[PDB]
């Protein structure tokens, strides 16, 4: 403990306690006996006129009447209020390095997490789709162990989680990658484009020194961007030998097919061009570990491929169809029918990727927005824009000047299922073509390869050349007969 | 929970060592102790 | 294609202006002899602000000034005074990005780009927002109410909107929609919102608040504010004269709390409408007091308490359209006013 | 209240000879640009006073 | 009103910069006159966390309760005149808050 005495204590008995009787003006012993001081000062009559100017004034370097007997204090150094100040202001972060990044890497760690229990939910793929994922992100970490020291040049981006994603998807081989990024947008299913969810609230804090705060989609992908990654991804992972029969999926030719004008024949006509010299006669897999930073046109992208063969396989197939199965008129009815209209969903959400204002190749349906899909848009952005966000501080006052704001404008409300579903709308157009049994075809079937260039381009990072650089390639490939 | 009245929206609240001394619900900065049910005792003269 | 809720992606943008101005005092101090981030700074302290409005445009009605200076242009006099600040630029020019080198040679040129920095812009928190704004701009252009007023609410709760059209699009929208809200009350809730009764303007780069329809108060106009006022006078006209009433009032204690500042510290509409809301409250006052003498037959009704009360408020309102005239406000055609006020007074005899 | 110089909770007693109770006590962050500590305290105290002998009528 | 009276009847006060000029000196080196053309009051007002914190009408009841002067901001339209009218400024200087009297014509109630 500290001690008693740094005033008085009782000489007479060892008693170290003090009393104050203010009545007697007396200080005592708390405890025995007699006057620890007859003398009391300062308690003034009624006669301070204030002429005094007072200059002195106590500033706790000339001590006090010491008043309190009652002590403990400690040994100062001399005002600890700055001391003290740092400390109070010291709770924050103040990182940096290896420490830092260990947390960014945590904070990567969870969000991936978060983004594959949703990825449960909607798709229902049990245990197996769960612990693939995990030990796939297992043995992602194990490289970032190895090349630590200092490194830090973690990648991982944006993009490298849905790569992880993809890759254990494909794995097992569930889905495809242009629909799930087009459902992932339109119905934020992944935590992706927002980083501000993990339950960081610290990690946000951490001053994720630099790293977190870039964690946050950021932005939206770039030609390559996402399939680049992905590749560097399988070259991080050495993912092929790991996982079977990865980039495959008879189902992507068929969510193709359906994609619009789908023919009950041209999925086993590109499935046999595919079949053809489409890696010989054999299910594309995922492209390799390109352990090169140049990262140049891998082009193995299967589905860049698939697509590719897609495309080809039309207007191969319809620009020689010398027994005429495809009527003139027939071939400008669907690319007729096909003109924008609503969508069970779907349709809905690619207006909601085309709204990432990219390359100008929706940027104008951004303008037309066919009335409706102007509402259901403005529907969308009332449900999903919403967590949006929650001035942290900056008044008290302005938090409630806003939800006075928000009050004034109210906005919201100040057969049924309009909006029918996708296989509805894919039958009623199926249907607006039913009536099936030189120049101008050439042109309109160019008309109608654009199109589809623009649907599966718009899902995709384009390159409104690469994609036909892809096409020049398999072009090129083809003609070894 | 301690309460804290604002002296002008009369809208109950309960203030922290780490929120501001002012009534959230208009902005005031003026806020009445609210009584509880405490026991007192009184000689009935 | 419209004018967006946020402040420019500054990153490209920033540099851009480095190398216009750091260019422009360049060729600018050649010129100034040719004639014997800071930089941008000083290119405004050499050229100056614009005054709370948007065009200094003031009259073109005084003074003469000899503008023969004389075709002083011969393609050889140009290149002597560009052959040494183009040299200058390369040295920042190099440590400029590849794209803003060009973008530096196309306006050191004269070509000008055709390329929207805000058609680029690749931000989901941004590139929404341009969605956002440029539907509820195609929607009053259509007059679609029930749907334009879904995308403002929505534009205002996503983290980018000042004021902005937040105001100029929210009054119309409020007017448009027959339904709930007076942009009075938006309109009175951003004068709230947008007082700034501080006196400012220049100093620093406004690059993402330029715009003479936010800001104000201490100078400046803002005409939000004005707006409240006009919107509140024609607000009271409707079905008056056609203890629950008081917005005549309330409009004349309103625009009393000010009593020069930043309004009429100012001068014109200020005044004027105040006047005009005060001549207005004298008119009902003779219908009220008008038809068929007073209302009929006479008035007996002890002598005239009522006219008395008018002629004050006649002899006073002349007071507010004086000195709103002397104090420079050629806003009022006095002829017409004083014509009406004296045909009008003749009602009341 | 606590000081944190002194590393001591202190209190402000009250000192008169006779007791009141305490009306209200009304906090003041009044003026205040960010005053976080609410450092301003009004305490009303109510003292009651009975007719007594040698009190003037 | 009797206080923008008071100001028209100071009138101005005048200030030579010395004359200088390098007759230039001797008649002046220009004239400075300056002056105090209206004087406004205004009814108690309080905006907190400065410009951008929407003002609110101060009733007294506040100002008993929180101990402290019911003010209002007092200002006058100050007249800088350069050049006995070479060049005019205008530029109303708020000079704090005067106390203002109950039920005045510058009180909330
Ligand atoms: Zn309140």
């Amino acid at each position: 403990m500290s001690t008693f005495i740094r005033g008085p204590i009782c000489g007479t008995d060892n008693c170290p306690s003090r009393l104050w009787r203010i009545i007697d003006g007396r200080r005592t012993c708390q405890y025995g006996h007699v006057m620890e001081g007859d003398v009391e000062f300062n308690d003034d009559e009624d006669d301070l006129n204030g002429l005094g100017a007072g200059v002195i004034t106590r500033r706790l370097n000339l001590t006090t009447n010491a008043t309190g007997s009652f002590q403990s204090s400690q040994l100062t150094n001399s005002q600890l209020l700055q001391q003290q100040q740092r400390q109070s202001h010291k709770k924050f972060k103040k990182l940096i390095g290896h420490e830092a990044k260990l947390l960014f890497l945590k904070s990567f760690q969870f969000i991936l997490k978060r983004q594959i229990r949703w990825l449960i939910t909607e798709m229902r793929f049990p245990k197996e789709f769960e612990h693939v994922a995990k030990i796939i992100w297992l043995k992602i970490l194990k490289t970032i162990n190895d090349q630590p020291q200092e490194e830090l040049k973690l990648q991982l981006h944006m993009t490298s989680t849905i790569s992880i994603l993809y890759l254990a998807s494909t794995h097992l081989s569930l889905p495809v990658y242009t629909c799930d990024y087009i459902k992932w947008i339109c119905t934020a299913k992944m935590p992706y484009f927002q980083a501000s969810e993990i339950l960081p609230k610290s990690w946000r804090i951490q001053l994720p020194n630099y790293y977190v705060s870039i964690l946050e989609g950021s932005i939206s992908p770039f030609n390559g961007q996402l399939y680049n990654k992905i590749a560097l991804t399988c070259g991080m992972i050495h993912f092929k030998e790991f996982f079977n029969s990865e980039i495959s999926c008879q189902g992507l030719l068929l969510k193709l097919v359906m994609q619009c004008a789908l023919p009950p024949e041209f999925y086993f006509y590109t499935k046999q061009v595919i079949e053809f010299e489409e890696t010989d006669i054999r299910n594309l897999t995922l492209w390799e570990r390109t352990d090169e930073r140049h990262t140049g046109r891998v082009s193995n992208h299967a589905e860049l491929r698939v697509l590719s063969y897609f495309m080809l396989t039309i207007n191969w197939m319809l620009s020689f169809d010398r027994d005429r199965q495809y009527p003139l008129k027939w071939i400008l009815s669907l690319t007729e029918s096909l003109t924008q209209r609503t969508t069970t969903s779907e349709s809905i959400g690619r207006n909601i990727v085309k709204v990432v204002y990219p390359d100008k190749p929706t940027s104008s349906d951004y303008f037309q927005w066919s009335e409706e899909e102007t509402l259901e848009f403005l529907k969308w952005m009332e449900k999903q824009f919403l967590p949006t966000q929650t001035s942290m501080e900056m008044t008290i006052d302005q938090k409630i000047a806003r939800r006075k704001l928000y009050k004034i404008f109210p906005l919201d409300r100040e057969d049924s299922t309009h909006q029918l579903t996708f296989i509805e709308d894919l039958q009623e157009r199926y249907a607006k073509q039913t009536p099936f049994f030189p120049p101008a075809r050439k042109e309109a079937i160019g008309r109608l390869l654009t199109h589809i260039a623009s649907q599966l381009l718009v899902d995709f990072a384009i390159s409104k050349e690469q994609l036909k650089d892809c096409i020049s390639r398999i072009k090129n490939a083809c003609l070894h007969r | 929970t301690l309460k804290y009245i604002c002296a002008e929206c009369s809208s109950k609240l309960s203030l922290s060592r780490t929120d501001a001394v002012r009534c959230k619900d208009c902005g005031h900065r003026i806020l009445l102790k609210a009584r509880t049910k405490r026991l007192v005792q009184f000689e009935a003269r | 294609m419209f004018e967006v809720p946020i402040t420019l992606t500054n990153r490209k943008f920033a540099q851009r202006r480095k190398l216009k101005y750091q260019y422009i005092n360049y060729i600018s101090r050649r010129f100034d002899r040719i004639s014997k981030s800071d930089e941008e700074r000083k290119f405004w302290k050499k050229y100056e602000k614009p005054e709370k409005s948007f065009e200094i445009w003031r009259t073109v009605s005084s003074q003469n000034k000899q503008p023969i200076n004389k075709q002083k242009m011969t393609y050889h006099n140009f290149k002597k005074i560009e052959k040494i600040p183009l040299r200058k630029m390369e040295i920042p020019l190099l440590h400029c990005t590849k794209e803003n080198k060009l973008y530096f040679q196309s306006i050191s040129r004269g070509l000008e780009p055709l390329k929207t920095s805000t058609s680029e812009v690749r931000n989901y928190r941004t590139r929404h927002i341009v969605t956002l704004t440029d539907l509820l701009h195609l929607n009053v252009s259509r007059h679609n109410w029930s749907l334009a007023y879904k995308i403002f609410a929505t534009l205002i709760r996503i983290p980018g909107v000042q004021i902005k059209s937040l105001w100029g699009i929210g009054v119309e929208i409020l007017d448009n929609l027959s339904n709930s809200s007076s942009g009075l009350d938006f309109l009175q809730w951003m004068c709230q919102i947008y007082s700034s009764k501080s006196r400012f303007v220049q100093n620093i780069n406004y690059r993402s608040i330029v715009p003479p329809f936010q800001t104000g108060s201490r100078t400046h106009t803002a005409k939000f504010a004005i707006t409240y006022l006009w919107s509140s006078l024609i607000n009271c006209q409707k079905s008056m004269e056609p203890t629950e009433n008081d917005l005549l009032q309330e409009l004349i204690d309103k625009i009393s709390e000010w009593v020069l500042t930043p309004p009429f510290m100012e001068d014109a509409e200020v005044w004027f409408i105040y006047a005009s809301c005060h001549l207005l409250k004298a008119d009902t006052l003779s219908r009220q007091f008008v038809n068929d003498n007073k209302n009929n037959d006479l008035i007996g009704l002890d002598r005239d308490i009522k006219i008395n009360q008018v002629i004050k408020h006649i002899h006073y309102v002349r007071t507010f359209l004086k000195i709103c005239l002397d104090k420079g406000g050629f806003a009022v055609p006095s002829r017409l006013i004083e014509n009406q006020l004296k045909s009008f007074e003749s009602r009341l005899y | 209240y606590f000081d944190d110089t002194l590393n001591k909770t202190k209190i402000k007693t009250y000192h008169s000879s006779e007791p009141a109770y305490i009306e209200e006590v009304n906090l003041i962050g009044d003026e205040s640009n960010k005053f976080q500590e609410l450092q301003t305290v009004s305490i009303k105290y109510r003292i009651r006073r009975t007719p007594q002998i040698g009190d003037k009528f | 009103g009797l206080l923008n009276l008071g100001v028209k009847d100071i009138g101005e006060k005048v200030i030579f910069d010395g004359k200088p000029l390098n007759s230039n000196s001797g008649y002046l080196g220009n004239k400075l006159s300056v002056s105090v053309e209206q004087v406004s009051i205004a009814k108690p007002m309080s905006n907190d966390g400065v410009s951008s914190a929407v003002e609110r009408k101060v009733y007294p009841s506040e100002s008993r309760q929180r101990l402290t002067s019911y003010r209002g901001k007092l200002l006058l339209k100050l007249k800088w005149s350069v050049n006995n009218g070479e060049e005019n400024l205008f530029e109303v200087r708020d000079c704090g808050g005067l106390p203002v009297m109950l039920q005045s014509n510058r009180c909330h109630l």
